[PDB]
RNA sequence: GCCCGGAUAGCUCAGUCGGUAGAGCAGGGGAUUGAAAAUCCCCGUGUCCUUGGUUCGAUUCCGAGUCCGGGCA
RNA sequence: GGGUACGACCAUACUUGGCCGAAUGCACCAUAUCCCGUCCGAUUUGUGAAGUUAAGCGGCCACAGGCCUCGUUAGUACGGCGAUCAGUGAUGGCGCUGGAACCCGGGGUGUUGUACUCU
RNA sequence: GGCUGGGGCGGCAUAUCUGUUACACGACAACGCAGGUGUCCUAAGGCGAGCUCAGUGGGAACAGAAAUCUCACGUGGAACACAAGCGUAAAUGCUUGCUUGAUUAACGAUUUCCAGUACGAAUCGAGACUGCGAAAGCAAGGCCAGCGAUCCUUUGCGAAGAACAGGAAAUAUGAACAAAUCAUACCAGAGGUGUCAGAAUAAUUACCACAGGGAUAACUGGCUUGUGGCGGCCAAGCGUUCAUAGCGACGUCGCUUUUUGAUCCUUCGAUGUCGGCUCUUCCUAACCUAGCGCCGCAGAAGACGCUAAGGGUUGGAUUGUUCACC
RNA sequence: CUAAGCGGGGAAAGAAGACCCUGUUGAGUUUGACUCCAGUCUGGCUCUGUGCGGCGACUUUGGAGGUGUAGUAUAGGUGGAA
RNA sequence: AAAACAUAGGUUUGUGAUGCAUCCAAGUGGUGUAUGUCGCAAACUGAUUUCUGCCCAGUGCUCUGAAUGUCAACGUGAGAGAUUCACCGACGCGCGGGUAAACGGCGGGAGUAACUAUGACUCUCUUAAGGUAGCCAAAUGCCUCGUCUUCCAAUUAGAGACG
RNA sequence: AGCGAUGCUGACGUGCAAAUCGCUCGUACGAUUUGGGUAUCGGAGCGAAAGACUCAUCGAACCACCUAGUAGCUGGUUCACGUCGAAGUUUCCCUCAGGAUAGCUGGUGCUUGUCUUUAAGAAGUAUUGUGCGGUAAAGCAAAUGAUUAGAGGCAUUGGUGUUCUUGUAAUAUCGACCUAUUCUCAAACUUUAAAUGUGCAAACAACCCAGCCUUAGUUAUUUUAACAAGGCUUUUGGGUACAUAAGAAUUGAGGCACCAAGUGGGCCUUCUUCGGUAAGCGGAGCAGGCGAUGCGGAAUGAACCGCUUAGGGAUAUGUGG
RNA sequence: ACGGACCAAGGAGUCAAACAGACGCGCAAGGGAGGAGUAUGUAUGUGAGAACUCUUUUCUCGUACUGAAAGGGAGAGUGUGAUUUUACACCCGUGGCGUGCGCAAUUUCUCUUUUUUGUGUUUUUGCCCAACGCCGGCCGGCCCCCCGUGGGCUGCGCGCG
RNA sequence: CCAAGAGAGUAGCACUGUUUGGGAAUGCAGUGUCAAGCCGGCAGGUAUUUGUCUGCCAAGGUUAAAUAUAGAGUAGGAAG
């Protein structure tokens, strides 16, 4: 696709409820942690003398992953996520479509 | 076994038919409601919202609700050994008042009005006849029947 | 998932103890060679991928989504 | 009754061609300073006066067209009913119940509210 | 894995969407018919205004059929991101104009599929906050497919204030208490399942194991009779003459079951696989024999048919054979 | 009613079909299965002295220790500084 | 009970003792080996005879090869602290090289005579290499009773050719 | 001699025999027989290797043990009478010979109660009244989609030709094209459009009349607004009842519930209908059966006919003679 | 299709937790001890797991729930005033149903009885429904934000032990 | 006139494993590593530092009785 980058949208925040300007951005993941509780546990099972003890998952069945936008309304100390359709293509860069009345050929 | 949209289509039903195309009338909109109305359900098409699934056109239910654009109808839907009441969220455009009931009541009051009049209002006032009967007859010219083939050369297939 | 060559000209590669843009070389003419063979001189040409950065000046000098090629998980 | 206008209904209101039109009015029609708006005053904006009913408009007309509408078709067709019965097989078959489309005929050809006007 | 007219294979009928099957409600199977889905799209979203197609004609340098230009028609026959289907025309289309509602929610209420679970997907309000517009109004990303549990991770969730004694009466814990990390929370998201309610999984066995199943293949037998195998009918032609001596095309019905297929009834706690030898008997669609009819039978010879199954009906060679074949 | 026969049948017996299929039933065997493991290797550390001798690590005087163009001029340059 | 194996005969590796090979719960354990390349170990091939082609791309193996990709612990220095990171960093692997009596492999494409068929002849793509020597309807050929010659009255037989 | 086992598919094949026997045969100076002594053993050995053989044990030896190991499966599965009485179906499943679930079932209930039914509530049904489709049918001259011939034009050389060069000629010319005509047709065509079905409605918890109550219902103005909306309303507050004059029947109760089983392979049929030639074939739709019942009928039959069943008796019928 | 030559004697649905219903059974907001322990003769014995018990302490489960929590928490009685922080009063929350109870007409009966009729009325603990209300809960509403008249979503809660 | 005489390669820590309901560790075992100004040491069930506060004082050393007997126990009763 392509979508914006900055965006005048609603922030309900306590530095107001209003439609405000936001910078828009697109997520990436804050993925996992050593010492994390899960991990501590995962690790606990993992210990010792066994073989391997889990599902490893191998189906893949599409390719899409819900894009999330991270929107920061300025004033607001507020960041928000906002989710998109499954896509194979994406883009935020605030550029715009143009209407095709001139084909070079 | 078959494919299933909740708006899965048909051949010749939903399609908006014989010169019957296009938006609902303003008369449609001028209508007015109250609740508890027994109104029947139909599908425009128009907007593909507030639009029931298949069950429902040709069925009469009762409104329980009036919302901005729309009305709530509870309908009894027959499942297994029962009919369950289903309350459906239509915008107003897809439903209408019958006559189903209208008559019954209409008559009932009208009649009462008369029954009451007849005692206990002023007047008194013939209506109808009984059912069906016998009779004297002075007819004046019986016929019979002679069918097919005479002058069949005038007619029949080739 | 880290390790990284390659993102520049056809293909492939730089910038005083703060100046800025490369050859090769396909290429395209010449010239050389009676014409050839053998050979020489000259063409052309990059966002220095993709975007950010210190500063009167900054592809010099710099940051990074990326792209991509390969190693162990 | 027409007009006007707002209609509501949304084809007896419709395509097509004639003929004709008092009034009120509609209309066409001029204009473009203003405002307005357009390559363009064609539209639209703005002004609206001269014209002109030619068109529109209206109404009618019409072996017009269309529709409308009824009849006609046809209890056929076609369904429903059967233990039954004939049938190479479909069928066909009875009596019990229902019930056509086309066709042709016939006729029909907008309805009518609200506010305004116009003797 | 499953699937499955056996298994295998292939195919995917496994989550699915469409249209059709399917009896004018509703619901309905097949590895039926005909199609689709894993994305796409910051507008292809959203709103206004404007604008109107598919298509046809007539003209207009170049330019001719096909350029544009232009009149002029023209119920969409188009066109509408897409499969398919729906719809639909001063719009839903289409073009422009503007935008961010594809937004945010106590988010209840609601529907569909339906277990009256679920998700998924939809529907209806209310609150926001925007947008758009003259205004009503619309606007929660065309409508319908295009999508994902538990489990886990992760991303996002008050600062700011007012404390006496909670000062909205001030987001939770980390259990002897502090202060600080760190870690846990509550909550809503994302992260993936297509065998699509959602196990981390290669072979091989004719060395084989086991339990069953005739719920299932592999013989007979059983239906059928496509397929084969046999006869008509018909009769265009043929056949020097010549429809029919004898034929028999084109057709077109028969008929059979020593074919072959199909079907899985039965049979798996058992009905001893080939062939052949032997040996009987039987059947007739009679090859030979008895005797009739025809002849495109002069004789000759054959041919055709009837009536006839009482009677007869071979040795080798080669080849497991069968069949084949000298 | 039988003797001696007799081997058609009694789908004889004969042996809970070994084929065949199925079974969230098995194995023998196979392999780049999944998933370990014996094993093999490598490193790391260690036992570990004794020397004499190199490189490292120390910060100690700050020395060898810094010129583009145009300022005939010293160019990371900072600053109490007239 | 053989066409099987053994078998002499053929061929290569691995390997010289603080070793190789190899057994083992472990030990100053075992065996080859009370022994030393005319040695041992290890596999393959299967008298004599005669020959043994091409391919190392693949896949192994091998390499003393390269050297700075990678590759664990391991260290090493870095923040209240945890805690973090960075650099360090091994064989191996990347990598580079060798190798076929290792595993195995060893092509496809056209045209071409004026008599003739025929296509030596000559062009093509392409592989690691494109199957050489040989040898066949052969226990090997699917077509297939392939063909012919030959033998039998007659031969899906045989044999000889053909291959 | 011996040691072995080739052929007779010899003998036997409930044998003298858990591998015997006859003949037959391999070899029989060597990698030659054998005795005793000694050694290797189970996921081990051994093995001139057959996965042989390893004490009638062997592609994992035998003992005892864990163990009664595990079973979506085979089999079995031990008195009477009465009363009631199925399913082959629902969804999900690494799910198809199985569950769960639902449904069907039994049992256990619980509040009332119909003879006043014109005011019980119910009814697999009619009636009205009241809703409603695109099968069958129709149809193609309507569209959509299909298809056959002429007739009547236009022509902008379709082709032909003569007169004409030859003609963007004429004239013939036959075609194209036009047009009205015209045949024959559709599962995913279709106006119209059935029958057969399918929703609803048919009462008192009603009707009216008052006049009330109340409302941060209706960008508000109540107000002697309107409407809305609901709430009321002693003796209805107050009034008001099922005739038609004309159009049901029923209703051997209704309401209502608790909870557990047994079932998930079906099969047969009228009817509709799919696949394929077909098939006692396959595969669906409806109803009914069978299954899970016998009796009576069809010389014979799961499902056809008739009909179902206490035990009898007496009578008459059923189908059928 | 399988199994089934014969006859005796064998030979297969058990014990058992929490738990759901059903039923009897106890008592009832308590109930069930419960572990134990004591305890005195019948006289073997005895100062009775089992006899009799018998029981102070109670124990244990039960007689409000809600929240992860931190944590709170029910006549938000009713009613009442109520500008209901409160403050008062103190023998049914709101409606729909209700075996019932009442009234009248209705038959006879002296009267009674009183058949029969006609109605009334009454707590939603008689059942259920239907709506507040109520606890914890959550959004904190209304509003531009926040607070108060007052909200307004929600739950194994509460509504006359 | 004061003293004031309490357990080490153990404790601990890493690491590994094993083991535990015990959770960022219930133990143990191996291996390595490896403690006490004594304002100490140990414990105080979310890692840490950090600080208090709370409970003990390990790492040598002995100890009826009330319990068992569980399948194969032996002397002598009581039984169902």
């Amino acid at each position: 696709v392509n979508y914006p980058k900055k965006k005048k949208m609603h922030c309900p925040d306590e530095r107001c409820n209003a439609h405000k300007s936001f910078k828009v951005v697109q997520y990436k993941a804050g993925k996992a942690r050593l010492y994390a509780r899960g991990k501590r546990r995962y690790d606990r099972k993992q210990s010792g003398y066994g073989g391997q003890t889990k599902p490893i998952f191998h189906k893949k069945a599409k390719t899409t992953k819900k894009i999330v936008l991270k929107l920061q309304c300025s004033n607001c100390k507020s960041i928000i996520q906002n989710v998109l359709k499954r896509t194979k293509h994406f883009e935020l860069n605030d550029k715009k479509k143009t209407g095709n009345k001139d084909p070079t050929w | 076994v078959h494919s299933h949209g909740y708006k899965c289509g048909t051949r010749h039903l939903f399609a908006k038919k014989f010169r019957k195309h296009g938006v609902p009338s303003v008369s449609t909109i001028l209508t007015n409601f109250k609740v508890g109305d027994y109104v029947d359900v139909v599908a425009d098409a128009a907007v593909r919202a507030g639009m029931p699934h298949k069950y429902y056109h040709g069925r009469t239910g009762i409104v329980w609700n009036v919302t901005p654009r729309g009305v709530g109808v509870i309908i009894n839907k027959p499942v297994r050994n029962r009919t369950v009441r289903k309350r459906i969220c239509v915008r107003f455009e897809h439903v209408r008042k019958s006559r189903c009931q209208e008559a019954f009541k209409q008559k009932l009051k009208d009649l009462e009005a008369f029954r009451a009049a007849k005692k206990a209002g002023t007047p008194l006032p013939p209506k109808k006849v009984s059912t069906r009967n016998g009779g004297f007859v002075c007819p004046k010219k019986v016929e019979v029947l002679a069918r097919r083939t005479a002058d069949y050369e005038a007619m029949i297939p080739y």
